[PDB]
């Protein structure tokens, strides 16, 4: 082959993934989250790695090491800010990505979708650790609960814990190993992200009409390379406006107080991108039940594909399920609000209500409204 | 048939007002390309700017550490250092030498064939009081601490790659490139000495 | 040699107080060819007038008033002469090849046609259904439909995007009148050319023309020839897909300068460089023409050809290839690459060959009476006078590599091309891709 | 899945124009902004509802909480 | 005719094009920087140390 | 000064006729005419002719496949081979001095072929296509078969290598074929735009073979063959012949004249959407005469019958001495005209210089066509109606008659 | 009381896939059965459905739609694939049944 | 020397809202310290006052500070 | 009762996304911190080094560091010993360890005002309201011994007595040292203390906006430009007869 863009075992990979890769002509913004996601993984790894050059995994030094990194290392403050907020633009993007997928039956591509669920999970895990790193009040008490969270597993539980973190209570040992996981996981993400795209590329990308797009399909490059570099800059301005104008906008101030193993502050609020789950956990008054509920809240994603009853893929022509959809998105949005609230009557109930509308809108409403719309078509 | 197919009207519908028949497309657009590439040129331009700085920042994000000290002054009792021996002090992040030289040493150090030195300097222009020699205990080759009272020149020796130094701190034999660093210093009295 | 060129007889021309220019080249040859080459075409047709020139072509022979069908053919058949002809977009021609012992008889016959066609309203209605059929044949000549479309979009919106044959609606409805309208409007002396080649003596030809072409101009208009509307080129594409066809055709081009422009020589030498290929040749070791070579090594096409089809004030410089559903891309890629190489890094070694190859066609272009006649006709009609192979010789014998680059880059580099492609063309990449293919990542 | 092996397509003609020959700008106002609206108005009634709704539950809920915070004038009229 | 002269010289040849990006970036920088700073410093008169630097260095 | 410079001919001691003719044209074209062909093939070696026809560009002992193609092209040359069942003409064309250069290659191509076992085993698949394109014209298919039914032996062999033998032609069979035919006594170094002394001073190198006639094809036995190819093409192709007329063979000019006498007749004797003509091939020791008719399917039987009746009653005295007068004139044209293009003209001076060794001037060649008339024709037609007929057909044929039905 | 008939025309215009100019069957997700059905589809209907879909893709990719006039009407929508599809399904269910 | 704070707080303690609250407060105060056994506190009332007060203290105080 | 009073919002000279910090006002803040807070409040992450070039002069800050004797490294006999504070030392801890401080403050632990402004919701607005905001507890409410009422603080009873009143010090720049005034200057200090970047960081945000502003549009034209080929495009179904 003369090409060279097709005859090079390595170079072909690029010219087989970002140029020449056939993509449906009709692709909305809702397909941009992904390339952004990949970019977040980059941004993160880069900044984070840069930031790890000055961190010092150790109780007596962690907290201060971070401070020194901001106050002393040139731009270290910028770096941290970008790292800190990237976590967010990362979840924002991932959240939107999952959404899109849910509302176009992108989930029918199972493997691509299942690996996806693994990414969410890992991203979540990698983001928990690390936040534990600067070792401020939040860092610590987060570490104590999320880990203790495994206590619920009978037998193998309390054990798994006093092993999970250092020895018998969040302490130095449990910090140094967290720095490690956190340094190690982002790569595992990138890793799985490769596998992910792989199963994707097997079957073309999806497309909003939910109907074959072989009739069209443009060369990724000329087009989407551009569309993406654009989506890049748009969802780049907000995030840079935070890191530059209101850095701690999305970050609890409570975590500016070094950790005190003897006082969990009143008003402990998990970092926003974890609230919904959180909300669900507390509102099912049982160590275990609560945990299971938590489990399910995220782990449910695996069942989405088996809850597809529509004879149509996307749900652009399903006005019914279509609103059912937004009911959910908002249902979620509420759980978030509820999650940022102390446990009082005005709330709580609202909590367990939403925290239920969630599960049904998913395990029951959807499939039902599903086959229903079908019959409204003679199918 | 096929003689029946016609290309539709893209008239005002799209076409830039320099493209509506009876007149060359050429000569017109080959000015239009200019604009459309100007946006582009400029974008690469702006991006360039952006890039140049993100790198600059993320580059000094290590280079040095905005945690730099200063300690330029140290007091030393010249009597701590009897004749014939060299004492090593803790100073400014790297060792510091202060040596009491014998009649013999100072003599040999002046007797040095200066036009033949790797780094040409006469012992007397490197020190103030000939019985007192002060040096930065860091080899110029690759940074190891030269060993005093060792080597083939009665000065120093670097065990990393074998550089031989004289009582003047000058590099004589071995790979080191220039002579040992001479700090800024002065004697405030008979037994007093201050470096920096 | 150069002598062989100089020793070649000059081409005689002489205009009538009519408008008809009479030119001719003499030789020993008993036989010969003579004809009238009109400055008519589909480019001169309207939206409702499109087709005339052709529908007309098909009756120009079926007899005149002076001598009905049976008679014309009979009188022609009987004298062993061949009367054939054609109608392009800007050039129409009618010609006979007789034994020169008939310069006069032929001339008269010619005249009787450009002037008195029966146009029997009955013979028409019959040719109507014929063309309409003949047109249905023309359709499955993918090799052709591919070019019409090219024009169809390259000159979208102007007279040049109209095909010569015309829509099947016009052919079904042209009126006995319309054909006459066309005839009386465009077949006028100041535009027609009486040319001939063989053992004919110019004078006898003059006097013969001068005698049967008794045209007479009164007004100033009569004496003048109308300049056409300019045709707007438009870098665009037209894709008529059908994965049902055996394979696909692809043609892409840039606006060309036009007959008058002297570069068409340099430009001609360029196309001489990459040349054309066909799976019957005999040279996976072909001359430079890498396209060919690469075509051969990588089995890129069934065939591909280069071309500088030109007109009065515009033209199409491009190339065309036929290929399996599967190698469309590599072919475009490999070929479009050659366009760059051509105006980015062409060597003397190449032009050297390029030129000679041209001079070889330059020559065999005039291989016989008919062909020679074909040039005199065209020459005058488009260039003004005749262009002697001794001139062409000079013109193109002075082209250097540097000059080719100069020009090709001038007409090719970073221009928005016109693409056409019928067939199983799914593998041909979008316009942008083949567009950025116009500038080399120098 | 590469190009040249996607589907059996027949009889589709398309016509497109060099990006330099048309105007990317395009026709805002003529067809531009009109469609934009053609869409806000097309889903504003399918999307907003659930969001609007939450809004209320939000307001209601907070207010209620904030109200439940103050003293009952009569919790001790004595 | 700017655009046409800009294309014909700068934008046409892929070579030239880049080269001007570089030379263009340079100018854009010096220019953009001075300005932003100006705008900025202006919007903050007498609050910057540059502005107070003088009560131990006059103004 | 006038360009008249009689075409000289000088038969070398070998038998290598050499005919030139400076016509001062800028571009000259030389050519090696040979009495080779598919007529000299056996049950085996079949198609070797064809494969030999394509090995034109394979390496020689003086120049490689490479040099040969790029050498001819470096000058803007042309090297090509035209071949019939009983003759192969290797022409080459260029100009000025380049003729001298263009020769080396021609020379080697016809005398120093070293048909390399790979180059050939590596070329044979080409037959497949060369043939595939040829057969795109139904005319060729019919005619290929016509000869198969008209004859039973040499000359009845295919001009395009049979399929079953596409990959079996040996490197050997080629040399053996060349050696036995590409010999001085059955060759001719014809050419244009050249001085004769120059063109002769080359046949000196060309001297590298002698064996008069190396294999001399077996006489052509005639037969009233009849082969039908059912294939459904919406339109039938048919050809009807009766052995007759040998080249040089006196009785020939009659049919050429009957050939034109016929036509306005068969065509104008069949009404509806079709095509019909008077076929005429004149070979070395035999020939064919009749008519092919491309006709719509169902109107197949009608057209061939009608066109046949015409050849019939044209024999039973349906020829005005006027008809003959016109036809005698058309031949005068088609001969003369088809001599304008330097390639079709180099064909005359060559074809003859090989078959005879002479050159009948356009004067007597006419005096010979003029020579006969009313006299024959009417009779020539008779010979058609009485002799045995061999027909060939391609198409639906469901409506096409057989010879046994006339 | 309330016609499913009345309902179906509701949903049909509610769904809105007719605004892109495609029939109901043009939208059925292509799972195994659909693929095998569409595969049996006579060449007429196939090529039509193709164009229909491509047009839609092109519309969707432009954000615009079909002019009110061109939207297909509920009663005029043609279930060109439904029949083939059913046979396909019962053909299959039969096999499945047998392989027990 | 007088703290522009106390000055501005004076002015502000008379804006409609404050007085409304101050009163609402004065009553609570003399309502609790009036009884010997009651759980009521006047923090609420006090806050509403303060809140309203300082709110404007803030919308003006910084003008008079350097 | 989880009943609390949230601090109002002051129009800080540095509030705005593009507005820097009143460096002069911070100079004062330093002073109010150095002369009054720095005796109960440590500020571990800052050092004289920073003051240089932001609100102080090198020689000025050097000298300002001299005023503190610090315990430094082992002798040649190895024994902590005092010496003049270098420019590099950080601000001096008032206590050896927390329990030491808690002892010296009726049991309470005065926090480190390094990241105070962003360790509390409301930042300066809060810290300001807190300092300039003590008073008598309303009725029914009784603050215990050692404490002092302050409605702004969660629980109303802080361990810190009003630390700032008129004239507690004398701004050497000739500024009316009213409690309010001096309380402002502290906070504005405390902010820069929590984030020296502040100014740099905003000037940066500025330039950022301009680029997004210039670049997203430019890449927007480009995206459009390329895509036109498709937006503009026109299909057409022309089957045979
Ligand atoms: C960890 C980071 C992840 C990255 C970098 C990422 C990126 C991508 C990419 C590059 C695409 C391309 C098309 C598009 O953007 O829509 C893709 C598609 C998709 N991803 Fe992910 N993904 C991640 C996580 C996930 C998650 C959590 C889900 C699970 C809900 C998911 C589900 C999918 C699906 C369904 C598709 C294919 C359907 C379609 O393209 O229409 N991805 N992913
Ligand atoms: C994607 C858009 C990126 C915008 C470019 C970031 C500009 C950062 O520019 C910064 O500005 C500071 C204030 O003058 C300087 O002190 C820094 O040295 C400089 O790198
Ligand atoms: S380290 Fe000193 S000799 Fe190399």
């Amino acid at each position: 082959a003369p090409n060279i863009r097709k005859s090079h075992p390595l170079l072909k990979m690029i010219n087989n993934s970002l140029i020449d890769l056939p993509a449906p002509s009709n692709i909305s913004a809702w397909w941009n989250f992904g390339s952004l996601l990949a970019v977040c993984l980059m941004t993160q790894i880069l900044t984070g790695l840069l930031l790890a050059m000055h961190y010092t995994a150790d109780t007596s030094l962690a907290f201060s090491s971070v401070a020194h990194t901001c106050r002393n290392v040139q731009y270290g403050w910028l770096i941290r800010n970008l790292h800190a907020n990237g976590a967010s633009f990362f979840f924002i993007c991932i959240f939107l990505h999952i959404g899109r997928g849910l509302y176009y039956g992108s989930y029918l591509y199972k493997e691509t979708w299942n690996t996806g669920v693994i990414l969410l999970l890992t991203l979540m895990a990698t983001a928990f650790v690390g936040y534990v790193l600067p070792w401020g009040q939040m860092s610590f008490w987060g570490a104590t609960v999320i880990t203790n969270l495994f206590s619920a597993i009978p037998y193998i539980g309390h054990t798994l814990v006093e092993w999970a973190w250092g020895g018998f209570s969040v302490d130095n040992p449990t910090l140094t190993r967290f720095f490690a996981l956190h340094f190690l996981l982002p790569f595992a993400i990138a890793g799985i992200t490769i596998i992910h795209l792989t199963f994707l590329h097997e079957s073309g990308s999806n497309n909003p009409l939910g109907i074959s797009s072989d009739s069209d399909k443009i060369p990724f490059h000329p087009y989407y390379s551009f569309k993406d570099i654009l989506g890049l800059t748009l969802m780049l301005t907000p995030f840079l406006t935070l890191a530059l104008f209101s850095p701690n906008l999305l970050g609890d101030p409570e975590n500016f107080t070094p950790a005190n193993p003897l006082v969990t502050p009143p008003h402990i609020k998990p970092e926003w991108y974890f609230l919904f789950a959180y909300a669900i956990l507390r509102s099912i008054p049982n160590k275990l039940g609560g945990v299971l509920a938590l489990a399910a809240s995220v782990l449910i994603l695996f069942l989405i594909p088996f809850l597809h009853k529509s004879k149509q893929r996307t749900m652009t022509f399903r006005p019914l399920s279509q609103t059912l959809f937004w009911l959910l998105v908002a249902n979620l949005l509420i759980l978030t609000w509820i999650g940022s609230q102390p446990v009082e009557h005005p709330f709580i109930i609202i909590g367990q209500m939403a925290s239920l509308s969630y599960f049904t809108i998913l395990l029951i409403l959807f499939p039902t409204i599903g086959t229903l719309e079908n019959k409204m078509l003679n199918y | 048939s096929h003689t029946d197919i016609k290309v539709p009207n893209f008239s005002d519908y799209r076409r830039p007002p320099d493209d509506y028949s009876t007149k060359s497309s050429r000569e017109s657009d080959p000015s239009r390309k200019g604009f459309s590439y100007l946006v582009t040129a400029v974008t690469t331009l702006g991006v360039a700017y952006a890039a140049k700085n993100v790198v600059t920042q993320f580059v000094s994000s290590m280079s040095a550490s905005a945690d730099v000290l200063a300690m330029s002054k140290i007091e030393i009792k010249l009597s701590d250092i009897p004749e014939g021996k060299n004492m090593a002090f803790k100073w400014r992040g790297k060792p510091l030498f202060v040596r009491h030289r014998t009649k013999k040493e100072i003599d040999q150090e002046a007797a040095v064939e200066v036009s033949q030195l790797r780094d040409p300097q006469h012992d007397l222009e490197r020190v103030k009081k000939p019985e007192w020699v002060i040096l930065i205990g860091v080899c110029t080759h690759l940074g190891c601490v030269p060993i005093a009272n060792a080597g083939d020149f009665g000065g120093y020796y670097c065990p990393c790659h074998g550089s031989h130094y004289d009582a003047s701190g000058r590099i004589r034999k071995g790979p080191a490139p220039l002579n040992l660093e001479v700090p800024s210093y002065e004697f405030t009295s008979d037994d007093m000495v201050i470096v920096g | 040699y150069a002598q062989a060129l100089q020793s070649v007889p000059e081409t005689q021309v002489s205009q009538l107080d009519n408008g008809v220019r009479v030119a001719s080249e003499q030789s020993s040859q008993p036989t010969c060819t003579v004809g009238v080459w009109i400055d008519a075409g589909s480019r001169y047709e309207s939206e409702k007038n499109n087709g005339a020139g052709y529908f007309l072509e098909h009756l120009a022979f079926k007899g005149t008033k002076n001598r009905p069908q049976n008679a014309l053919e009979k009188e022609v058949e009987s004298m062993g002469a061949h009367l054939n002809a054609y109608s392009s977009r800007e050039h129409t021609a009618y010609y006979i090849k007789a034994l020169s012992k008939d310069v006069p008889k032929a001339v008269e016959l010619l005249a009787d046609i450009v002037q008195n066609c029966s146009l029997e309203d009955s013979q028409i209605e019959k040719e109507r259904d014929v063309i309409v059929r003949e047109l249905q044949e023309n359709d499955t000549s993918m090799r052709e439909v591919v070019f019409n479309y090219l024009h169809a979009t390259a000159f979208q919106g102007t007279g040049l995007a109209q095909s010569v044959e015309g829509p099947s609606e016009n052919i079904r409805k042209l009126s006995r009148a319309d054909l006459t309208e066309y005839l009386s409007t465009h077949y006028t002396a100041p535009r027609m050319v009486l040319a001939a080649a063989g053992g004919v003596e110019h004078q006898q030809l003059l006097e013969l023309a001068q005698k049967h072409f008794g045209g007479v101009p009164f007004t100033y208009d009569d004496d003048a020839v109308p300049t056409l509307s300019k045709c707007r080129f438009t870098g665009s594409q037209i894709r008529h897909r059908e994965d049902g066809l055996p394979l696909a055709h692809v043609a892409i081009a840039v606006e060309g300068p036009g007959w008058a422009h002297p570069d068409l020589v340099a430009l001609q030498v360029a196309n001489a460089i990459i040349g054309h290929y066909d799976r019957t040749y005999g040279g996976g070791l072909h001359s430079s023409s890498p396209l060919a070579s690469i075509a051969v090594t990588n089995k890129l096409c069934q065939s591909f050809q280069t071309f500088s089809i030109c007109y009065s004030e515009t033209g199409l410089f491009g190339f065309y290839f036929v290929c399996d559903r599967m190698s469309i891309d590599d072919m475009m890629f490999v070929l479009q690459g050659q366009w760059m190489r051509l105006c980015t890094s062409i060597s003397e070694s190449e032009v050297l060959r390029g030129k000679n190859f041209l001079r070889n066609a330059l020559v065999s272009h005039l291989d016989g009476t008919t062909p020679v006649c074909e040039d005199i006709g065209r020459e005058l009609l488009t260039y003004g006078r005749r262009i002697p192979l001794e001139e062409w010789e000079e013109r193109l014998a002075e082209v250097d590599a540097r000059m080719v680059r100069e020009v090709c880059s001038k007409y090719i580099y970073d221009q928005c091309p016109a693409v056409a492609g019928p067939g199983p063309i799914e593998q041909l990449p979008d316009y942008n891709r083949i567009r950025s293919g116009m500038f080399w990542l120098r | 899945r590469q190009f040249g092996h996607l589907t059996r397509v027949r009889h589709l003609i398309t016509y497109s124009l060099s990006p330099f020959e048309q105007r990317p700008f395009p026709h805002y106002f003529s067809k531009g902004v009109p469609n934009v609206w053609r869409r806000l108005r097309a889903c504003i009634l399918r999307v907003a509802p659930p969001f609007l709704a939450f809004y209320l539950l939000y307001t209601w809920g907070t207010q209620e909480f904030e109200k439940s915070k103050r003293k009952n004038p009569a919790a001790y009229v004595n | 005719t700017l655009t046409a002269r800009l294309y014909s010289l700068l934008f046409r040849r892929t070579s030239t094009f880049a080269l001007t990006i570089v030379v263009g970036a340079l100018l854009f920088e010096r220019a953009f920087d001075q300005g932003a700073d100006a705008i900025y410093e202006h919007i903050n008169e007498g609050k910057l140390w540059k502005h107070i630097k003088h009560k131990y260095e006059n103004k | 000064p006038p360009h008249p410079q009689d075409l000289e001919i000088t038969k070398l001691p070998n038998g290598l006729v050499i005919a030139s003719l400076e016509n001062y044209s800028p571009g000259s074209t030389i050519g090696v005419f040979i009495k080779a062909g598919s007529r000299y093939e056996n049950s085996s070696n079949l198609g070797t002719s064809h494969l030999l026809r394509l090995a034109s560009s394979l390496t020689t002992k003086g120049a490689s496949s490479f040099k040969i193609t790029r050498g001819i092209e470096a000058v803007g040359g042309k090297l090509s081979v035209e071949s019939t069942r009983e003759n192969m003409a290797y022409t080459v064309e260029c100009l000025r001095d380049d003729v001298e250069i263009l020769m080396e290659f021609l020379l080697n191509v016809t005398t120093a072929p070293e048909f390399r076992p790979w180059e050939v085993a590596d070329l044979q698949p080409q037959l497949k296509i060369d043939k595939a394109v040829a057969f795109q014209n139904p005319q060729t298919h019919v005619i290929e078969n016509l000869h198969a039914a008209a004859y039973r032996n040499a000359l009845a062999d295919s001009l395009y290598c049979p399929d079953y033998r596409i990959g079996k032609v040996t490197s050997v069979e080629l040399h053996d074929f060349v050696q036995n035919h590409f010999t001085s006594a059955r060759m001719a170094l014809v050419g244009l735009g050249v001085s004769h002394p120059v063109l002769k001073n080359v046949a000196e190198q060309l001297l590298n073979i002698r064996g008069g006639l190396g294999l001399s094809g077996a006489k052509a036995k005639y037969r009233g063959g009849e082969i039908r190819e059912q294939n459904g093409d919406s339109l039938v192709h048919a050809a009807i012949v009766a052995e007759s007329a040998a080249i040089g063979g006196a009785e020939a000019n009659a049919f050429s004249v009957l050939q034109h006498v016929l036509g306005a007749n068969p065509h104008v004797k069949r009404g509806n959407p079709f095509d019909v003509s008077a076929f005429n091939a004149s070979y070395s020791d035999s020939g064919l005469f009749g008519f092919y008719t491309i006709s719509q399917a169902a109107y197949a039987g009608q057209v061939i019958k009608a066109a046949y009746n015409q050849v019939k009653t044209i024999a039973q005295g349906n020829v005005s001495n006027e008809n003959v007068q016109a036809a005698k004139n058309k031949l005068k044209a088609k001969y003369l005209m088809s001599v304008e293009s330097s390639e079709g003209f180099l064909e005359e001076v060559g074809s003859q210089a090989l078959a005879a060794g002479s050159y009948n001037p356009p004067s007597t060649v006419l005096q010979q066509i003029d020579a006969v008339a009313d006299a024959d024709v009417i009779k020539a037609a008779k010979k058609f109606v009485s002799r045995q007929k061999s027909m060939a057909a391609s198409g639906n044929l469901g409506h096409t008659p057989f010879v046994d039905e006339l | 009381s309330r016609w499913l008939e009345g309902i179906r025309k509701w949903y049909y215009n509610a769904a809105g896939f007719n605004k892109y100019g495609l029939m109901r069957d043009d939208t059925i997700y292509e799972n195994d059965d659909v693929k095998e059905a569409i595969r049996r589809l006579p060449e007429n209907l196939y090529d039509d459905r193709m164009f229909r879909i491509k047009r839609a893709l092109d519309l969707n990719m432009r954000q615009q739609i079909l002019p009110k006039e061109q939207w297909t009407k509920y009663e005029e929508d043609v279930p060109y694939l439904e029949p083939y599809l059913k046979e396909v399904i019962r053909e299959r269910k039969e096999r499945e049944e047998w392989d027990k | 020397l007088v703290d522009p704070l106390t000055t501005v707080r004076e002015q502000c303690e008379q804006l409609e809202k404050c007085v409304k609250a101050r009163e609402r407060l004065e009553l609570c105060d003399e309502r609790v310290s009036s009884r010997s056994q009651t759980e009521e506190d006047c923090t609420e009332e006090l806050f509403d006052f303060l809140h309203a007060r300082d709110h404007c203290v803030a919308h003006k105080l910084f003008n008079s500070l350097k | 009762s989880d009943l609390e009073l949230h601090p109002p919002s002051y129009p800080w000279s540095h509030r705005g996304p593009l507005s820097s910090l009143d460096h002069t006002s911070i100079r004062r803040g330093f002073q109010v911190y150095k002369q009054v807070c720095s005796s109960c409040h440590s500020m571990d992450y800052v050092a004289y080094r920073h003051l240089v070039g932001v609100c102080y002069t090198e020689d000025e800050a050097k000298a300002l560091a001299e005023e503190v004797e610090v315990q430094d490294g082992p002798n040649e006999d190895g024994e902590m010993f005092m010496r003049p504070g270098k420019l590099s030392d950080y601000f001096p801890k008032p206590y050896p360890n927390p329990e030491a401080a808690r002892a010296a403050n009726n049991g309470a632990l005065p926090p480190d005002l390094s990241y105070i402004v962003r360790a509390r919701h409301g930042g300066e607005d809060y810290v300001f309201s807190l300092l300039t905001g003590y008073c008598e507890p309303p009725t029914g409410v009784s603050v215990r011994e050692g404490l002092y009422f302050n409605p702004y603080f969660p629980g109303q009873a802080i361990g810190m007595a009003p630390p700032i009143y008129n004239d507690v010090l004398e701004f050497d720049d000739g500024t009316p040292a009213t409690m309010s005034q001096v309380a402002k200057d502290v906070c504005t200090f405390l902010r820069w203390a929590a984030e020296p970047e502040h100014d740099h960081r905003k000037r940066m945000g500025l330039k950022m906006l301009l680029m997004m502003g210039l670049l997203v549009p430019l890449v927007y034209y480009m995206k459009r430009h390329k895509w036109s080929v498709l937006k503009s495009r026109k299909l057409a179904y022309r089957p045979p007869k």
